């Protein structure tokens, strides 16, 4: 038995947050759950949710609404990883077939420290900070995450070629890992010629970290292969072994309050949280269900969309979750 | 200066033009063959450009542009950076021509399958303001600073320039491509540069997107899209994407355009070098290229020939090069368009 | 006929009092518009200017003392004195520094001035932070504006019939920084012939400065450089406050005590002399058109000072502030 | 018993003038080795960016090195010398003390001021950015520790010479950031060192107060660029910089004594020269390294022979030569 910090959230995310709590008890998840707000206070977080994650050092999250709270919880543990897994789904008609890919976007340094600068009146300077230590810890976080999950190859995106300084220090930190783990295979791509190969053959990647601006932009992108963020998991790693694993879909306020939401993203944002804790065998259960669940095409909700309310859909894959 | 006017001697005007390196030359010849064939009124004043002397001489090279507005060029191999110093050759030229504004044309082609289907693009861009910042200094080592750079100038420059497209075409929708959300000075400084000309033409229905969001859009429904801009950072990310959505960089033609001076170059910046002399390269980015340099000179009857005559060539399964998915050579491909470049208007 | 004054902080307002008597003992027809303050204690504002601006856009001409800056205990973005600065465009500062009959100092018979400038430069509050203890700070300067110091050093030249004029810089580290500056004044420098014309190296002019400094006649410089070489000269001659200051900003005229303020006294005790203003105050009644007012008061002032009799513990003697202001007003009326 | 320093004789009146130092300092038994080394900056793998090695070994073991003035550069793309001296080691604390002189007719007396300036990060650094077109941005930074170091010296400097008073000169008010890091370090350094009294005034404060009455001051500290014209400015006060000695602290105990003043080449080798200069940047070197007993007695003869006003070189106004001004030096510090 494991304790988790849970965040209800705004729009569908309550009423997504409880699917995810009914299926994880239907699928025998060792999983006892720890309900705490987060509403922006004073700038800081509620006390006893800072507390109840630093004890947990896990958490599911959800739709947030309009600082940034994204911002406050990076900096809260130094979320130093935006891991996200893009998958294909099979039911799921996509003119992109075959795809199998994670990026991993680091989320501290970049040009998201916010500095700007007017110059003269009409001129306008923001800062891109790049240091060595942020890489380097973003490169053996890398070669952990394609170890720990049978990755074949790792490739670091970049234009090192161009910003001879700041992305070739990037590069330099990713070929000095990679010696010293040679473990997984590791090549380089240039930006543009990734943008490029991403939208003829995705097939042909397979792992990928970049800076944070690439980072952000990539991370939708692959998203926008599979249906969008709404079947797309993703998951935030800081220091002292704290992990987030949100979702990231509009709160969706028209139909909040109707059981017309598709959750499986905050679920596979729970599949990959229970694969972050080595519970390989309970995700390999709720995964596969929950594809075969679409695969047969009978209980998709309406962003999908066949005709059928969230909790049918949630109904089903608690019936084929008790199963094995 | 000691500049002239550009002038077009009884008939044919006179351009520029610029072979390269790799698989440039091997297809201007092409080019000139299919004007030759098409009785077009451009001669072609060649200039050795680059990559066999890049030091001084090329500068001479320079003038036979700044004379005749209109160049149509290849591409050039870049530089060793043993110099490491700028020097992007191709860079240089559209420096010290003032060239801003970076025109791409992404369209669908019939006889090009592609994920998605029905595809009209046109990205506006900057270069020498739109961030892509050099820079870089190390303030102590492993910490480095990079400086983007956004001028309320050549925002709205680049800006009228995305409407003055609009209008003279017929399009619909503008929009900004940004990330304001996260650079709220930077990008919101060009964020209210297009509103502030947005309003100069109600016509145009104007909207803002970002980046992010932007590149999901693309991969899923990108008819929604006319006319999109940015600045000249996110622009490597559009260019590359939306390219190779209607097919490769064998299709996109693309333009730099300045104050005064235009200049024509591919969609996609391959030096090619490994397919040197292989009777392979894919023409119809090449091709496309020189037909809105045609309508730049306002000719289009010649430019529309040309460009129903490739749409025309290229819907055979045959004539597609290797880097597309064929199995043909670029001489059938050339002829074929000039099998399909009737005599309209000649013997 | 309407003038808005602006005590600022310190002894200003105690020194604005001496003025008031003494316009009042002088018959000058000016009615201030003084009105509150701005920053310092009163806190922003804020948009003081547009509390300010409003008045300069109708008197064009108004007259303050010293800001005196607040050390960042607030939020303070940048530095609000420049801001105000700013707003009306103050872009040039003007330091007379003349050594005068009745003080002695270690240096006697000097007539120079200081042209400074005061938008460009590190005076912008750009900062931030890099690492964990690693900050870093932006000096700022533009051509634009340095032409305008630039042009603001030789017009000076010739209205007042000056010899020449150096232009003060630490290029030699900064060759992008001060050597656009630098240019941007040989540039001007070239369309003024009939003006000699030097560079100097600022640790140079400075150490020259206390050798010999009758060498230099007119020098110009960018904002740092004149916050520094301000409280210099007036420190040589005695005190900041008997050195005056101007400052013009687009068509407006603004006058305030040369340096900062006499620092080490610290003292709304009176004991302060107010020389500087009167005679800022004086320099600006000579721009108002009034030559009368601000020539008898300059003599009496200047005659005064060389009575030797009234003087403060600045220049050698102990005078109350209003002793000092009634002596004034004393040889003002039987003249 | 014996020491060894290295010895860069120079461009100029220089090495007229270092044999000069020699010769007093075997006149006064001082147990010191001469090891002259040229240091002109030699070509490396790729531009102009690299020493003589020989001079390099030997500060590497000497630890303690003599400078005299040199020359400007060959062509405009060589770097400034003193800027790889302190790039090549680590020269932050630059110092340079100023002393009225009882025999120099100066319009200021009885001065007795001490100048600590930092050395590597800040605006020195050659980093600048060109934004947009007539849009220059220069670059000034400060860090933690380089600002923790030159305060953890200067501190033990004047533990170590008997002072009194401390002040922090700065513009934190308006370069808050930069400067009120620098400052908020020390005032960190002073909460250990309470033995030491210490106290901020403002640097445009401190340049009035110092031209009106100078004597109301102690030791100072600054960052780079405040130093680099602060120090020239009190050198004034004390003579200028020929006259006044100069300071630079590398670390791995690396210190470094040299004067300021020009190479003076329309007057070199005519035995014109004012050798002072230098020499108490040698006195300095003693004072540092431990031989009061030796320093105390030249500097006092260096005073006598100033104070009499018999002999002095033309910069001073007298008529006598450096060897006349040499040998009364010399024959002062026997009679001691």
């Amino acid at each position: 038995v494991q304790t988790v910090t849970l965040i209800p959230g705004d729009g569908i995310g309550p009423e997504i947050s409880a699917a995810v709590m009914k299926i994880f008890d239907a699928a025998k998840a060792p999983i006892q759950w720890e309900e705490r707000n987060v509403t922006a206070i004073q700038w800081m977080i509620p006390s006893e949710a800072k507390e109840s994650m630093d004890k947990n050092k896990m958490g599911l999250k959800g739709p947030l609404k309009t600082p940034s709270m994204n911002l406050l919880l990076r900096k809260t543990f130094d979320l130093y990883a935006n891991v996200r897994p893009c998958v294909s789904i099979e039911g799921y008609k996509t003119p992109y077939t075959d795809v199998n890919i994670v990026t991993i976007r680091e989320n501290t340094e970049g040009e998201y420290s916010g500095i700007e600068h007017v110059i003269v009146d009409g001129v306008v300077a923001s800062i891109k900070l790049i240091t060595e230590g942020a890489s380097k810890r973003i490169a053996e976080f890398a070669f952990e995450y394609a170890r720990n999950n049978h990755r074949s190859n790792v490739t670091a995106v970049h234009k090192a070629n161009i910003m001879r300084m700041s992305d070739g220090l990037f590069l330099q930190k990713c070929r000095e890992v990679a010696e010293s783990c040679k473990d997984i295979k590791f090549n380089e791509m240039y930006l543009d010629t990734v943008c490029l190969n991403m939208v003829q053959d995705p097939s042909q990647f397979d792992v990928l970290v970049m800076p944070n601006l690439y980072g952000d932009i990539l991370s939708d992108l692959c998203a926008g292969l599979i249906g969008g963020l709404g079947v797309t998991p993703s998951g935030n790693i800081g220091a002292n072994g704290v992990a987030i694993f949100e979702s990231v879909h509009g709160t969706a306020p028209d139909i909040a309050g109707k059981d017309m939401a598709n959750p499986t993203a905050l679920l596979l944002s729970a599949v990959m949280m229970l694969r972050h804790m080595g519970l390989f065998d309970h995700a390999a259960r709720i995964e596969a269900a929950c594809f075969a669940t679409i695969k047969d095409g009978k209980s998709l909700t309406k962003d999908l969309g066949g005709n059928a309310k969230c909790s049918d859909f949630t109904e089903e894959i608690c019936r084929r979750v008790k199963d094995l | 200066q000691t500049i002239p006017p550009s002038a077009k001697y009884g008939g044919r005007h006179t351009v520029t033009m610029i072979p390269g390196d790799g698989i440039g030359p091997e297809l201007m010849l092409h080019v000139k063959s299919v004007f030759r064939h098409a009785c077009v009124p451009v001669d072609f004043e060649e200039v050795h450009v680059s990559s066999n002397a890049d030091e001084e001489d090329i500068r001479n090279a320079i003038m036979a542009i700044r004379r005749n507005r209109v160049a149509l060029k290849g591409n050039i191999e870049t530089n060793h950076n043993l110099p490491p110093s700028h020097k992007s050759r191709n860079n240089i030229l559209r420096t010290s021509l003032d060239l801003y504004a970076n025109v791409i044309h992404c369209k669908s082609l019939p006889g090009v399958v592609t994920r998605h289907k029905d595809i009209d693009i046109l990205i506006v861009r900057e270069n020498t303001e739109g961030e892509y910042s050099s820079l870089e200094h190390e303030s102590v080592a492993g910490v480095v600073e990079s400086l983007k750079i956004i001028t309320k100038a050549k925002s709205l420059r680049i800006a009228e320039y995305a409407f003055k497209l609009a209008q003279e075409s017929g399009r619909k929708k503008v929009t900004a491509v940004h990330k304001a959300n996260i650079m709220k000075l930077g990008d919101g400084l060009f964020l209210q540069c297009c509103r502030e000309v947005a309003a100069r033409y109600p016509q145009i229905t104007f909207e803002n997107m970002i980046v992010d969001n932007t590149t999901m859009q693309l991969v899923s429904r990108p008819q929604q899209f006319d006319v999109m801009v940015m600045p000249n950072l996110y622009g490597n990310i559009v260019n590359n994407v939306c390219a190779g959505l209607v097919g490769g960089p064998g299709l996109v033609a693309g333009a730099n355009y300045g104050h005064v001076y235009a200049v024509f170059e591919t969609a996609t910046r391959n030096t090619g070098k490994s397919i040197a002399n292989k009777n392979i390269a894919n023409p119809t980015a090449t091709l496309l290229a020189s037909c809105m340099m045609l309508d730049h000179l306002k000719l289009h009857s010649y430019a529309t020939s040309i460009r129903k005559a490739v749409l025309a060539s290229m819907d055979n399964e045959n004539m597609h090069t290797p880097d597309i998915g064929g199995q043909g050579t670029t001489s059938e491909a050339i002829q074929d368009v000039i099998r399909h470049i009737r005599v309209i208007n000649r013997a | 006929f309407p003038v808005t004054m602006l005590p600022g902080d310190g002894v200003g307002p105690e020194l604005m009092h001496a003025v008031k008597e003494v316009f009042k003992a002088a018959a000058v027809p000016v009615e201030f518009q003084e009105h509150h303050l701005s920053e310092v204690q009163n806190m922003a504002s804020e948009e003081k200017l547009e509390q300010v601006l409003s008045s300069m856009k109708e008197n064009k001409v108004a007259i303050i003392g010293k800001i005196h800056t607040p050390m960042e205990y607030k939020g303070e973005l940048a530095s609000y004195d420049m801001r105000l600065r700013r707003k009306l465009d103050l872009f040039a500062n003007v330091v007379h520094v003349k050594s005068l009959p009745g003080y002695m100092t270690r240096h006697n018979n000097l007539d120079l001035v200081i042209i400074r400038e005061q938008t460009e430069g590190e005076y912008s509050s750009l900062e931030h932070e890099s690492a964990r203890g690693v900050i870093e700070c932006l000096k700022i300067v533009t051509r634009a504006k340095s032409q305008r110091i630039a042009k603001f050093a030789f017009d000076y030249a010739t209205k007042k019939g000056r010899g020449k004029v150096t232009a003060v810089h630490k290029a030699n580290i900064m060759k992008l920084g001060d050597g656009l500056f630098l240019q941007c004044c040989e540039e001007v420098a070239e369309l003024y012939p009939k003006i000699k014309f030097e560079t100097m190296i600022i640790d140079n002019c400075c150490m020259q400065l206390v050798q010999n400094p009758y060498q230099f006649d007119v020098l110009v410089m960018p904002n740092l450089y004149g916050n520094i070489i301000d409280n210099l000269a007036a420190g040589l001659v005695g005190g900041a406050g008997v050195v005056p200051g101007e400052s013009y900003s687009a068509e407006y005229a603004v006058f305030e005590t040369g340096a900062r303020h006499p620092f080490a006294q610290a003292v709304g005790r009176n004991i302060a002399n107010p020389t500087a203003m009167l005679l800022s105050a004086s320099n600006m009644l000579r721009h108002l058109n009034l030559e009368y007012h601000s020539s008898m008061i300059a003599d009496a002032v200047k005659k005064v000072i060389k009575v030797g009799k009234v003087r403060t513990s600045d220049m050698g003697g102990y005078a109350t502030c209003h002793d000092f202001t009634e002596e004034i007003c004393r040889r003002v009326k039987d003249l």
